[PDB]
């Protein structure tokens, strides 16, 4: 996620509000605003599509094995979307480093609610409210 | 306050008449404007500013 | 007419709000007089009988 | 919601506990204790029945276009119910400015859990645990 | 749960992190780490199996009728499992004062996610994210 002010591109501040900021270890190289899930014991990797793989979003860029700050549920976040989102859309991880709507995905429940709408490839503002692990 | 008006022409020994100051109000309804930012302690140390 | 409080009741002054808030239903406080009061050092304990 | 004490009516304190207190714009006239959902970008309106429309409860009475405060999830709240609720009932908005049980609605999951039971038209004490939005 | 250091036994602390520590009345004798649900008006009892019964975990040992502190959602907890948990596993009440996987239960959705894997009868580190009640 990035913001334009003239010729300049700026790093988007992922966190709008919230205090659910938690330490994990990176299972791989992660980028800011990337949705993540537990890949091992206190270890997080980037989410695949279609649900069951969401703990939060990564707050700054990490290499593999490094300590990650994660924004969980109870956080308002600036996040990138792969499609058009309206306000009140439920979104979950896309598998592509982004969020997509529950409507588009093969899943049936989301992890964040869209507070400010955005086009494909733009930054929405969302509230994280849920976690998805494995249910079998 | 109401606008300034004009005194009234009068006979001598006659009753002075009333056109006193009349009043109204203008309302205000202030809206809260807020701004916030957060910085980590390590960022605060390391930055040149 | 003239100038009276019924006209300018919110225009030239505010209706008083009394600085004293009058009580709800107050329930009868007796226990401190109606029993022996023990200032305990511990949340759990026992009294010798 | 309101409380009769002889000749007096008192406002009911919507917020029992919690710090999920977030700023939005009212899309219509909203009343204290009313359930709401996102109708636009950071704009909230009164929820309709059968789920997919809940962000929080309105904290104080507002006219259209005014800044509103909401209690969201991890708030304990005082709210008005359209039917009898017992403890451990899951509740969601009824579309009437009040809450109903998941069991009565056509929805399959709620947004709050009843801690203190109430009769129809009275104040229950509930805990907000979820938000619900558009899933298609 | 407990820990051995030579001849000494020490209690395990249930709460790793979190501040959703809320007060209830015990409806039975409850032990540290025990999952609970609302049995009555602000009154909590030990959860049965297969979902629809979770508000939090009991933070310290209590007798019947005593005030209890619960960790709710937003809390990282040290809790005991009946089976092998891996990271990312969703867990919910077992009915035995312990936790089992959503996979093992008749339920489709969990209340906590396992962060640190653990064997049968051992202590996992888990994050509580949801509450469950009566949906009919
Ligand atoms: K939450
Ligand atoms: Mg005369
Ligand atoms: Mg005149
Ligand atoms: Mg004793
Ligand atoms: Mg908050």
């Amino acid at each position: 996620a990035t913001e334009t002010q003239g010729e300049h591109t700026f790093p988007v501040e992922v966190l709008i509000s919230g205090e659910e900021l938690r330490g994990y270890t990176a299972g791989e190289a992660l980028s800011a605003g990337e949705p993540v899930y537990l890949s091992g014991d206190y270890e997080v990797s980037a989410s695949s599509a279609d649900g069951g793989e969401f703990l939060g979003v990564n707050l700054y860029d990490v290499a593999s094995g490094e300590p990650v700050a994660l924004a969980g549920d109870d956080c308002e976040v600036r996040v990138e979307v792969s499609e058009q989102v309206t306000a009140n859309d439920e979104i979950l991880p896309d598998g592509l480093g982004t969020f997509e709507t529950v409507a588009t995905s093969a899943a049936s429940a989301g992890v964040a609610i869209v507070q400010e709408g955005a086009a494909s490839g733009e930054v929405c503002e969302a509230y994280i409210f849920a976690v998805q692990g494995t249910t079998a | 306050a109401s606008d300034e008006e004009f005194a009234r022409p009068t006979g001598q020994g006659a009753e002075i008449r009333d056109d006193g100051e009349t009043y109204t109000t203008v309302a205000w309804n202030a809206t809260k404007l807020t701004e916030g930012s957060r910085v980590t302690d390590e960022m605060r140390d390391q930055a040149m500013v | 007419f003239a100038a009276s409080d019924p006209e300018y009741v919110d225009t030239l002054f505010r209706e008083q709000l009394l600085e004293v808030v009058m009580e709800g239903r107050e329930l009868r406080k007796v226990a401190r007089e109606a029993s022996n009061v023990i200032n305990a050092n511990t949340r759990v304990g026992d009294v010798p009988i």
